[PDB]
C-alpha cells in the first residue's frame, strides 16, 4: 500500500505522482527455508477511494515450517532500498519473521513498481530507503485480521558522507 | 490526495495448493505515511498457513 | 505435463498413480538475470481427456534481457532430480535458455508435485532423475505455437556405484 | 491409461504487468513419455515476451 | 571493522564485549550478476592495537561486468539486520554498487559473527539494525586506496510501534 | 578432478586439452539451509603426476544442520551442465546430500573452469552434460577417507530431438 | 597422459571458523573417467563437520 | 579500548583466478562509530578488478 509513505529530504514520490493513472507492483519473496511468495498488485484511484487488486501464488513452504504450522509471530521492522531500473522503480528488501523461541526466519523481497503514467510526466527518485513497520492483530483465527503500517522514505542521515553524497 | 484516504482491497491466491480469497478495508494518512486496515478471509478460511506471508500484499 | 513420462528400472510413477484423483504442481523458476516465473497447475482426468489449468505470475524480467526482448532460442535438454519431502514429491532442475551469439541464460526450477491421492494409496519413488527435452515452433508470431516434449525417469546408470547404490 | 492420450489446457497469467491467456490442445504416449501440443494466445497477444518462459507450464 | 560502531538505545555491543579475546566473522556476498565474494576475518586486540587478518575467495564475476571491468563507482549507504542464531550473531544485508549511467548492481551479504568469548559470558543483543556508509578514494590506480566508514546500531525509531516493540 | 572424465559423441575435452599448462577452477556451492562452501583449485601436470592445490572457505552452516552435526550420508549421483561464457567453461549443478531418515539436503554449484591455454588454442565444447557419482568411505573418524568418482560427458541421447539438435 | 594417471593433492581451509589441512593421493583412468583416492586430515582433525562438503574439491 | 583506536590489517585472496595481497592501517572512534584507513596492494597489483568488492572486508 505504497501510497501511504512519508517522504523527507525532497525525495520525489513515485507513487503519488502516478495518479490519476495509478500504478502496479510485482514481487517475489524468497524465504530462507525454501518458500516462495509471488504477488502482482494493481492500484487505482476510484473517486475518493483507492482500490487494490492482488493476485498471489505461494509455494514450496516446508510443511514443518513456521508458515505452514501457523506459528509465526509477525514481522520485524524493515528497510527497503529503492532505485531506478529500466525506467521503472525497483525495490529490494530483507525481512525477518519472528518465530517461537526468539528465533527469526529471513526472506528477500524482489520488487518492481510500475507507474501507469508515462515517463515524461514523472520525476524518478534517486537511490533511497524506505523504513517500514507492519503490525498485525489476529481478531478471529484464520478469518479476521487487522494490520497497521508506518512508512518513511529517506536518505541515510544516520551515517553521514564525507564527500557530500546523499 | 487528502490527509485521510480510504482504500479497499480484493485478494485471491493459492499457497501450497490451498486456494483462498480475501477482502480488505482501511484508511490512512498518505502524507504522514500511516495506515490501518481490516482483512477478512472470505474463501478458503480458516487460513491453513501464517497470515504473515500475505502482509506485504495487503 | 508430467503424466507423459517413460519410467525405467522399476521406479514408481507418482503421477500416473495419482489417477483418478489427479495431481497439482507448483513452481518458482528463478532466472540468473533477476526474473521470476511462478506457476500453479491442476491436472485432472475428465473421461478420456487430461485437463490442465495453469496460473502464472512472472516478474522482474529485465527489459533489456532475452525474455522481454523476445530474442530467446528455446531450451537446452534438461535434467531434474526428484525425491520425497514432507510426504510429497519435490523436483529441482537447472535449465539453460539459448540466446543470441551462442550464449545461454540459466535458471533454477523449485517444484513441489502434490498427488490428490492419500499417501496410503501411493508408492513414493526413491531419489531419481527425469531427463526432459522441450522443443517449440513459433507458428504465428506471439499467437500460435507448437511444443514437443520427451521425458524419461531413471537412475544414474551412466556412472555406476561401487556400493550397489542406485 | 491408453497408449495415446489427449489433453487440453487453459492458462492465465501476468508477466511484467502484461496480462494474457492461452489455450492448448495436444496428445501423447504416456508410457513412452512423448507428447505434442498446440498453444494459442487468446488474450494479450501477440505476446510481448519470449514464449519459452511458459514452456514448462504448458 | 565491527569494533567501530556507535550503539544507541542501550543495545549490547557484541564486538566490544568480546575483547580482550576478540572475534571472527565469516561472510559470503552474492552478486546479482553471478559473482561471489567469500571472506573470513580474525580480529584480535594486541595491547593498544587492533589486528585484522582477512582471507578472500572471489569467483564467477562476469568478464563484461563492472567488477572485472573496474568500472564500479562505490557503494550506496546500507542497512544490516542482526539477530542471534545458534548462540552467535548473524548479519544480513543488501548492498548496491554504483555503476556507469546511474545504474546499480545489488548483492546480498550473509554473515556470521563469532565471539571468542563463550555465549554465557556475553549479553546478546536483540534484533536490531546497523546503518553503514563506506566511502573509497583511489589514491593510485589499483595500488593505493583510502577508506572511510561510519556505522550506527539502532532500533527502528523512524517508524514507531503501536504494540510497544523496539 | 576433471581430468578423469569419459567424453562420448566427440565432445571436446576442455581439461585434457589444457595440458601441459593445466587449468584452474573456482566454485561457490550454496546450500539450501544457508551454508556456503567456496573453493579455488589449481591443477598442474608435474611430469607423470597430477598436482592439485585447493583453498576452501566455508561459512554459515547451521549448527543444528547435518553438516555441522556430522550426520551426512554422502551425495546422490549428479548432473552438471557445461557451456561457454566469456571464453571460458562454466559449470552449473544441483547436488543432494543424503540425510538421516531418508531425507535430502540440496545445494547448487556455480563453477568456472579456466584453462591456462588461451581460448585460441582450445576447441571449446558445445553445451553438454557431465554425469558424476562420488562415493566416500570414512576409514578413520574425521581423519582418513577414501573417495571414488565416475564421470561421463555426454549429450542428451535419452530424450531425442525432432529438430536435429544434440 | 597415461591410462593410469596418479595424482597428488593438498588442501587448506576454514569452515565455520574451524581451520584444517588435508592431503591426498590417488589414481584413475583419465579416458574411462574413473578415479580413486585417499584423503588424510593432517591439521584440524578430527574434522568437526561432515567431510561430504569437501568431496567436490578433492 | 581508547577514544582514538588504531588498527592494522593484512589481506590475502584469489578473485577470478587473480591472486593478491593487501595491507592496511587506520584509526577510528570506537564509541562514535567512525574510522578511516589506508589500503595498499602489495601483491597482484595493479588490481585487475574493482576494489569495491573488498571494502566490506578491510
Amino acid at each position: 500500500s505504497k501510497t501511504f509513505i512519508k517522504y523527507v529530504s525532497g525525495i520525489p514520490d513515485y507513487f503519488k505522482q502516478s495518479f490519476p493513472e495509478g500504478f502496479t507492483w510485482e514481487r517475489t519473496t524468497t524465504y530462507e527455508d525454501g518458500g516462495f511468495l509471488t504477488a502482482h498488485q494493481d492500484t487505482s484511484l476510484d473517486g475518493d477511494c483507492l482500490v487494490y487488486k492482488v493476485k498471489i501464488l505461494g509455494n514450496n513452504f516446508p510443511a514443518d515450517g513456521p508458515v505452514m504450522q501457523n506459528k509465526a509471530g509477525g514481522w520485524e521492522p524493515g528497510c527497503e532500498i529503492l532505485y531506478e531500473v529500466d525506467g521503472v522503480l525497483c525495490g529490494q528488501s530483507l525481512m525477518a519473521l519472528k518465530c517461537p523461541g526468539g528465533r527469526h526466519l529471513n526472506c528477500r523481497l524482489h520488487t518492481t513498481y510500475r507507474s501507469k503514467k508515462p515517463a515524461s510526466a514523472l520525476k524518478m527518485p534517486e537511490f533511497h530507503f524506505e523504513d517500514h513497520r507492519i503490525e498485525v492483530k489476529e481478531v478471529q483465527k484464520g478469518k479476521h485480521y487487522e494490520q497497521y503500517e508506518a512508512a518513511v522514505a529517506r536518505y541515510c542521515d544516520a551515517a553521514p558522507s564525507k564527500l557530500g553524497h546523499h | 490526495l487528502t490527509e485521510t484516504m480510504p482504500f479497499r482491497m480484493t485478494m485471491e491466491g493459492t499457497v501450497n495448493g490451498h486456494h483462498f480469497k480475501c477482502t480488505g478495508k482501511g484508511e490512512g494518512n498518505p502524507f504522514e505515511g500511516t495506515q490501518d486496515m481490516k482483512i477478512e478471509v472470505i474463501e478458503g478460511g480458516p487460513l491453513p498457513f501464517a497470515f504473515d506471508i500475505l502482509s506485504t500484499s495487503c
